[PDB]
């Protein structure tokens, strides 16, 4: 499992893989791992499967809830704690065997700056979190091979595109270094899942642009 | 006596009833529209409960502002135990009739307060909006065309049912429940509707340029 | 009969109501300006809330004490569970609405208190002051301009309304309200400020030889 | 114990065996795992009998309880809500020696393409949930060698009478290749027990087709 | 009638303040001066809560001996819980007010007390005393000279207030307040201090050879 | 009323009193003499609480037999707790009235009692014996020379206040006691010392042959 | 992790690092350890990094909480008894991996002598406090190397900027001595933080001054 | 840590080193270890700081509580028993590694010959107390050389002056005998604490006595 986020002058972008796997054995090949909660943040849960699904509807919920309740969303920093709540309460179940890491992006439309209003957040097992700085993050299995490919791959994001391709060549290098991450499927036509996130909102991106994404840059690897 | 003890709190409620405001609700092609006379931009009388259920309520802020916390309450709650699409409108006003029924029976006040539950269709289905009232003692009735709530509501009821259409617009149908509230600018009004046509979430407020330019 | 104890209950908190001192809170172009007679200075009437929230009571003072200390308390729990920013005054005011009513339902005795909640904008941004006034009974109402409480309060509302001047400055408003309470020297009163100009806490308070400057 | 489940053109189609056994003991003959839940809807339980048929009945009779109270049945994504948490109910208990794991299969009515209808979710022991994609499922200890006969059977599958004879296929060889499993019982006369459901319901299948149908197999083997 | 058990409860608490003794607190330079007429040894009137807090009470015995207890009990909690020195005798006043209110309110039979807490500065500093009152509804007021309680308190407060001098020495003030108090030797006689000179602790009493040379 | 309640239920304490026997206590060289009239033999009126602590009573036996039975735990409780030797009747006669007190307003029916509380000194040592007297209502009050209750007290009071003599002998105070209560052989006649001689326990019966040869 | 505290004529100086690490890697560069309690009180907290952000904000609002509550500030000694009791109170979770041990600085409004105002306070494990005489105390992880530099550098204090320069010295120090602590960053451009208490009240030091302090100190040593 | 107390005829008088000891590293070197109860009792309290302190002002709160409650003092037994009391609560925690010892000292105003009013108690760690008739006490790691050398050096107390160059005699011997125990510092000027209490009260000896007791040991000494 490995799962990326990038910041782009304009905004953020997340990605992730489909590979669900029970020990050496292959479990899962369509496996989504990356949710839109509300219109402007993004999340994305490696661990136990379970326990990230229930995660993640939970949060959604309660930020659904804290909106109709009072009539106005959250801030960023709001989130941000109720989230490192919610890890923080697993902490006994993290230990033996139910752990659960989340990745979080976001726009903050309260900034003075709209070209500076992109963050990612990441956290801990303990409940701490930490606002990245760099421009970029992975969390997974495959997150050091990533970060390291992303570090010499940084220079070249100028925008949406620019960054979109760079996060599809973090998660080839990521699959190829580790074995419980999924790499593109050819023969099945399955790719991997992103979110691209801006001052309009959070959009899903359609999966023919990944595709030809994915294929030149195997082309171009080859 | 039991009887006046019934009695005098029956006319306690009515009296509270009748000395509020007015509020209206209709349902046209688009879905169900909630109009009211409110001057201050804080406090709300029309509300959204769930994705496609809308609340309107008339009487003392502080006593129907509680009813619908427990109504998102009991909503979200229930969504999350088995899943979104099992959450209905009918289920909302039965709890609200129970609850008022209990406080009628219990309490040593009466809650001077009338509800109304308004529901619509999924995205992409055809089905006929469902609007539900709901008064002080429990009662819970169901009405096909419209309600009218607080105040004095029979003139009020006789102009809207002299001039109800059908499947009308929605310029026309916001003009025609102002013309019968008056029997009214920017200000002083409160309008909300429910869009059948959003694709998850149907509610939404027509509030400043556009309200007028609609009117 | 209910009626008769609502009317009991409601002559007795407007006698207690009547039988006190007078406070004003009016907005200038500085934010939020509190006056009232007070000549005790160790018992005070005017209170912070929170950063950018300011509370006035008028009544008994052991009545609101503990209203003052529970809504710090409420604030300060909020503040902590999600942040700072996300406390306003209209939440504070309701949950004061909620207590004053349930006290005048159940309580033996009801609460003879008038209530002001006034906030301000936060640190480089522009918005207009909000001010709510919550009675004895739980009615909660919003005031644009200000708002007067305790006493004979008809001749001070009549002179405001004839002298009050929109983003008007410090003293000229202050001499306006001095002016107002009197149909009062370094003595006898109790003058606080939200300023909205500080970085993070608005509330100060003016007393000893900046107030006779002033003045 | 193997339990199988597979899709056809117009529905879904459930078989199991009928071994009982106590260690290396056999403990029964004739015993049926495989239940109708209601109209539309079928649910298979391995591991521990008796927490098995608790399962089944209390699964009964709260979907009979909420259609009951409520005057509508539930949608498909509430009754897989509803088996997961009564399956993470029972982590503590699956340790320690009392576990037990369902598979479901139904018909969804509410589906706008009608050919598209069936429904097959598996679970695991700490109580997430996958909904198949691939055209078949299996559970119990000789799930695997099901799962690969099944991976080679499956481009025959055309009508429910073409997808029971794969069932059945696919049981011999879990069978053949497991000695917890059951086969065919010729001088008894006990055979497999499945389930077929589609837009009129879910129907038990008559014992003789079943019959006629591992005879051939065996004809065919020999 | 809620107006007529506040009224009776109320002349209840009078009369039962009015058939009592009088108790009598000034300030002198060197502190604070309390004198009750008592003629019993074993039971006292006047007693200390911290260091430099000392508590006077009028009425019924067993009834003020209850608060004075719970009143200590507060004091060494709070004392133990941040520290010494921050204990003052504003928050005791303002704990005495409520639980009086509390008790007129909700009690059966209310409280025929009359309770008085005074204040003195720390070891090396310059302040002046405090002198709060309380009654039996819950009202706490502040006291710049002198407190008389119980009994006919009228001819001893004009006593006082035209005997009245600032500064005065231990022995004028003393001679003072048993003349306004006249208006009584060794016996039948508690003279307590505040002495604001000691290092820590500030009340003590003066009684036997010693009362009689002051006298 | 809370006025008629009251008087009401004074009234039945003090009938409930005054259809009762004589008690008497008085003071003498060797230390508390206690002498009641009681002819049965089973049933006692006088008790010892502690070391150099006795307890008389007036009234229904089975009133005041729970009093002395908690006074008791009382006693032996907090002498576990600190030590013998700090144990006093103050704080006995305090528990005693506080008890009285909460009776007297809570309970349904009042408590027709009447107690005292008598203590002597240590061993080796010189002190006024201390006698405290308890009433219904909770009134507690000292008296320095004897002690009489139930009954019509006014002509025995008067006898012994005509004919007390201090530090008379254990026969002559004997005799004074038996004549006051006259305005009565072995039988019908209970009479205890509180002897201050003795090294730990003082309290001691006297009955038989030797009340006949001291009588 | 090592923070510095030390007193000068006239307040205090509070210095902390910037790295934060996961055993022997590198998590986090420009981490502040150092937080502004209130007008007159400065806090540092070493250890696991959650429970010091939580142990901060939880301070502050106490202080904040009882300043509106009574209308008063608390006296040093109460404040002192509150972090004791907060201390004391996590002693459960400082055995068995949670662990936070804190020093306080600050100036005593109410002291006779405006020279002798500034009291520096350190904190053991089990809640016992000590009020420091010898004019600096360390915590951390490199506190010996920096006191033992500070034992040695003491006698140049002679104002705000000697203690800063001081303090800056005995921070480069025990970056040099130890492996866990982080030193100046030339080519990304990170400094420590520090905070000077004063009778005007606490105020964050600009980093133009400790960079410039840093590379006069680095060529010296150079 | 050593804690010495003595009688002489007319009262008692009590000493107590400053040494504060981490292991075998030095954490303090001016700890005051004995404190005034109230106006006729001191007590000493060895092992863990922290319990130390709590216990005193625990103690000392309550006996003022009482006395300001009834209105008069309580007895030497009563006294006895309280401590004695909050010694044996803490024997759960005595185990496991936070224990405090304590010794009194006290003069009793009751007795009938002031002359031997004088009273020293010692406790153990479940509670139980003795009341010493030999003259001396010694509590802490060193007591037992403080003991011995005041067995041979009791025959000289004659009054107080005597009786404290004992008890400073004492303690230099148990802190060259012990390295947990300070000594004397010169370099520094720190000396151990007394208080003695007589008929008037109890006193803390000043600073100067001490001093030229000690020179005058060292000297004899060397
Ligand atoms: C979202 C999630 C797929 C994340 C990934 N985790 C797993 O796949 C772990 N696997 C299971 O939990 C699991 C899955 C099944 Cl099907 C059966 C049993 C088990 Cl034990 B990842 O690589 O970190
Ligand atoms: C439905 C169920 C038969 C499933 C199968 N499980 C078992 O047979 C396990 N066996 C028992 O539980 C059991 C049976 C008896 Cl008769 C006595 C003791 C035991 Cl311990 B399977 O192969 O997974
Ligand atoms: C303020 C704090 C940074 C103090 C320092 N402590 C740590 O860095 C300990 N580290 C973590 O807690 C931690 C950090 C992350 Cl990113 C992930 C996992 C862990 Cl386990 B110090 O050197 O004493
Ligand atoms: C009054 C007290 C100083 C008595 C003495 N005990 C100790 O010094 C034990 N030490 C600590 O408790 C301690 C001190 C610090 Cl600074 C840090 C950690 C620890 Cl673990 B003694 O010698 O018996």
């Amino acid at each position: 499992t490995t799962i990326v986020a990038l910041k782009y002058p304009g905004g953020v972008v997340m990605a992730g893989d489909r590979r669900s796997t029970q020990g050496n054995m292959i479990s899962g090949r369509d496996v989504r791992k990356v949710y839109i909660t509300d219109d402007y943040t993004a999340t994305g849960i490696a661990g136990t499967a379970a326990v990230a699904v229930e995660f993640a509807r939970l949060y959604a919920v309660e930020l659904e809830h804290y909106e109709k309740l009072e009539g106005v969303p959250l801030t960023f920093a709001g989130k941000i704690n109720r989230l490192a709540i919610m890890v923080r309460g697993n902490l006994a179940a993290a230990m033996q065997g139910l752990l659960a890491l989340p990745l979080l992006a976001g726009y903050d439309i309260h900034a003075s700056d709209p070209q500076s209003a992109g963050r990612i957040v990441s956290f801990d097992a303990a409940g701490g979190w930490n606002i990245e700085e760099e421009g970029y993050q992975a969390v997974g299995s495959g997150s050091l091979f990533a970060k390291s490919s992303m570090k010499k791959l940084y220079s070249q994001v100028t925008d949406g595109d620019s960054g979109l391709r760079v996060a599809v060549e973090a998660l080839y290098d990521a699959a190829d270094d580790d074995s419980a991450t999924g790499g593109p499927d050819l023969v099945r036509g399955i790719f991997p899942t992103a979110v691209i996130i801006d001052a309009d909102g959070a959009v899903d991106v359609p999966e023919s642009r990944i595709a030809e994404l994915a294929r030149a840059i195997i082309e171009s690897r080859s | 006596s039991p009887e006046q003890a019934m009695r005098e709190r029956s006319e306690l409620a009515r009296k509270g009833i009748a000395r509020a405001k007015s509020v209206v609700a209709l349902a046209y092609a688009g879905g169900v529209l909630f109009v009211a006379e409110n001057p201050s931009r804080s406090l709300q009388k029309i509300s959204e409960l769930y994705d496609r259920v809308g609340f309107a309520a008339a009487g003392k802020f502080n006593e129907f502002d509680n009813l619908r916390r427990g109504g998102i309450q009991f909503a979200d709650t229930r969504g999350y135990a088995y899943d979104r699409r099992d959450v209905t409108g009918r289920q909302l006003a039965n709890v609200y009739a129970q609850t008022l029924g209990t406080i009628f029976t219990e309490q040593a006040k009466p809650y001077e307060v009338e509800l109304c539950v308004a529901e619509v269709a999924h995205y992409g289905e055809t089905k006929r909006p469902e609007l539900y009232r709901i008064t002080y003692d429990g009662s819970i009735a169901d009405e096909p065309h419209f309600v009218v709530m607080g105040g004095t509501t029979e003139p009020i009821a006789n102009a809207l049912k002299e001039s109800y259409a059908e499947n009308a617009s929605l310029t026309d149908a916001l003009r025609i429940a102002v013309a019968a509230l008056r029997a009214l600018g920017v200000a002083s009004l409160e309008v909300a509707v429910l869009d059948a046509n959003r694709p998850r979430r149907a509610f939404r407020r027509i509030t400043g340029s556009a309200l007028q330019a609609l009117l």
